[PDB]
């Protein structure tokens, strides 16, 4: 028992240990988008407006 | 993935023993003569290579 | 306040368009309302 | 419309839905914008088409671009007389036309249930009737796909590639159907190449009678050599073929 | 199948990648006998169907 | 020893190396607030934007 | 506008407009070329 | 315990079922109408995939 930081299954890290890669993480995130030319009147496409 | 290049812990650097440590090993050292010979004395440091996973190595077998 | 005629559906109120809205999809082709097919369906009987 | 500035462009804001005057900060339209859900952040036979697309695995696309064909001529109705899936078949060769993977009416009668002389008839009613066009096949459209039902390899089909469209450009063959001369020019590639395939196999698939890869083989037959490409591995030499 | 309606075999990253069904056609072999009330029976197999 | 003070700290604390896990659920993952929100055109009610 | 075949790793240039797919390789996974514009990373 | 497999044969049989009442109600139609019928059109491949 530190600081009381750590109380009711609280947790004190390392902030060193931080900066040092301790439990360092990437995160990925893939987005999926398809263009669709159903319907004769509406064809999307890629391209910045 | 690849060796810390320091200790969690301390700082000490650890980056530049992970070869030598498997060097060591291939010379029939146990994990602990190792660890010794590298000059890591504090078990927080003896951690960094006793428990590291090399990862690098088996990515490094799928073309870029 | 009631009668039992009124009870009778003489004339039919028609919701407001804020009741029932004009949902946009695939750009500007206006999605009706359930509300707006039933009241197409009741029109067009109510004519004949 | 900010009333004090009259004709405004007004800004669509995405925090609140709102659409706020360019140049003065009022917020015209409390939360009206609706940010969700603006920004991303007759049958029977499509059932038939997509028996016959089915059968060839040809892409989702192409049944789209059929379907959208179909509903088209069944509004046009110039050809109401013709059977549906006459006009579904007819539909789905002008579809896989258009995309640029054309296949032959002998790849479109060999799925559907009628003759190619009315996928025939009914492709030109339609092109007619929706009055638009279909680029001219080309000897290269149909290769990737004979050489790959065949079992040559990419080296042969490259090959067949390069003579045929050599034979095309230098008038070897005069007037003679694409799939003809395309079946020629893989037959001389794989009688060169190191997987020999007979007339019989190349009539099989490219739908051409062998009397045809015949004809349009002797037509090319004694420019061999220049059509083949240059950087070319072989085991049986290019100047012997039967 | 490409969509020219070239058969190529399909990877499972290709299948992960591209959005793709790891499947593998299916054939059965399929005999066919007609009997015309005539003394005569025609007895016509499709293999791989 | 006490970081702050550098004093021995009274009770001896039970120290050494324990096998701990990161989990998935991040804090920026889940922090989120709303404030004059885009309502529902329909419901006139906050979702979403 | 380069980019990168799956395959045998190809960098060619791609319109919009022409269909997406290797010169060479034939092959239809294409991965974007890293941007030449400089990100800075502290090292931190 | 049903594992993948024969979770799976318990969709075949049902799958191939309509598969085979498929045919039947095809050919029952050009058989009807006097001609014979192609096996490879009555197959309806998408019942299965
Ligand atoms: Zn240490
Ligand atoms: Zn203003
Ligand atoms: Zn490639």
């Amino acid at each position: 028992s530190y600081t009381g930081y750590n109380q009711e299954d609280s947790v004190i890290m390392n902030r060193s240990a931080v900066d040092r890669g301790f439990f360092r993480s990437v995160f990925y995130r893939s987005y999926k988008e398809q263009e669709s030319k159903k319907g004769f009147d509406q064809e999307e496409v890629f391209e910045k407006p | 993935m690849i060796i810390p290049v320091r200790c969690f812990t301390c700082g000490k650097i650890v980056g530049n023993k992970w070869e030598a440590y498997l060097g060591l090993l291939q010379a029939e050292y146990t994990e602990g003569d190792a660890l010794d010979a590298l000059g890591l004395k504090r078990y927080c440091c003896r951690r960094m290579l006793l428990a590291h996973v090399d990862l690098i190595e088996k990515l490094l077998n799928y073309a870029p | 306040y009631a009668r039992p005629e009124w009870m009778i559906v003489t004339v039919l109120p028609v919701p407001p368009l804020s009741v029932r809205p004009a949902v946009v999809m695939q750009g500007s082709a206006r999605n009706q309302d359930d509300l707006t097919h039933k009241l197409a369906d009741i029109v067009k009987i109510n004519n004949q | 419309t900010c009333p004090n500035h009259p004709d405004a462009i007004l800004v669509e804001d995405y925090r609140a839905g709102d659409m706020i005057c360019p140049e003065c900060g009022l917020v015209v339209g409390d939360r009206v914008i609706d940010v969700g859900s603006e920004w991303r952040t007759m049958m029977n036979a499509f059932k038939e088409i997509t028996t016959m697309a089915d059968r060839i695995n040809l892409p989702r696309n192409i049944v789209d671009r059929t379907n959208n064909l179909f509903k088209q001529v069944y509004e046009q109705k110039s050809l109401k007389g013709r059977a549906n899936d006459a006009i579904a078949s007819a539909c789905l060769y002008i579809a896989c036309r258009q995309e640029g993977v054309p296949r032959t009416f002998k790849e479109i009668c060999a799925v559907s249930r009628i003759s190619k002389k009315e996928i025939g008839r009914c492709f030109k009613l339609i092109l007619k009737a929706l009055e638009t066009s279909v680029d001219l096949i080309t000897t290269g459209d149909f290769m990737s796909r004979f050489c790959s039902n065949l079992c040559l390899p990419k080296q042969v089909q490259m090959a067949a590639t390069h003579i045929a469209r050599k034979a095309v450009e230098l008038d070897l063959v005069p007037g003679r159907s694409p799939i003809s001369v395309a079946a020629a020019a893989i037959y001389m590639a794989s009688q060169a190449s190191a997987e020999k395939r007979t007339q019989k196999e190349i009539g099989d698939i490219a739908g051409v009678a062998d009397v045809t890869i015949r004809q349009s083989y002797r037509l090319i037959y004694p420019r061999a050599p220049d059509l083949f490409p240059t950087d070319f591995k072989f085991d049986t030499p290019v100047d012997k073929l039967p | 199948w490409e969509r020219d309606g070239a058969p190529s075999p399909m990877m499972p990253n290709e299948a992960r990648l591209r959005n793709l069904t790891y499947s593998a056609p299916l054939y059965v072999d399929i005999t066919k006998t007609v009997i015309k009330e005539g003394e005569e029976q025609l007895q016509t197999q499709h293999q791989k169907t | 020893y006490n970081g702050f003070t550098g004093r021995k700290i009274t009770s001896q604390i039970f120290i050494g190396p324990t096998y701990y896990q990161r989990l998935k659920h991040m804090v920026d993952d889940k922090i989120h607030s709303r404030a004059r929100g885009p309502i529902q055109i329909l419901n006139r009610q906050p979702m979403e934007g | 506008m380069i980019y990168i075949c799956g395959e045998c790793h190809t960098e060619n240039e791609i319109k919009s407009r022409d269909p997406i797919r290797c010169r060479e390789c034939g092959y239809r996974i294409m991965y974007k070329k890293r941007t030449k514009r400089l990100v800075v990373f502290d090292a931190r | 315990l049903d594992l993948a497999g024969p979770l799976l044969a318990f969709l075949f049989r049902g799958m191939f079922k309509n598969l085979l009442k498929e045919v039947r109600i095809y050919a029952q139609k050009f058989i009807d109408r006097g001609k014979d019928f192609n096996l490879e059109l009555a197959i309806k491949t998408r019942i299965i995939s």
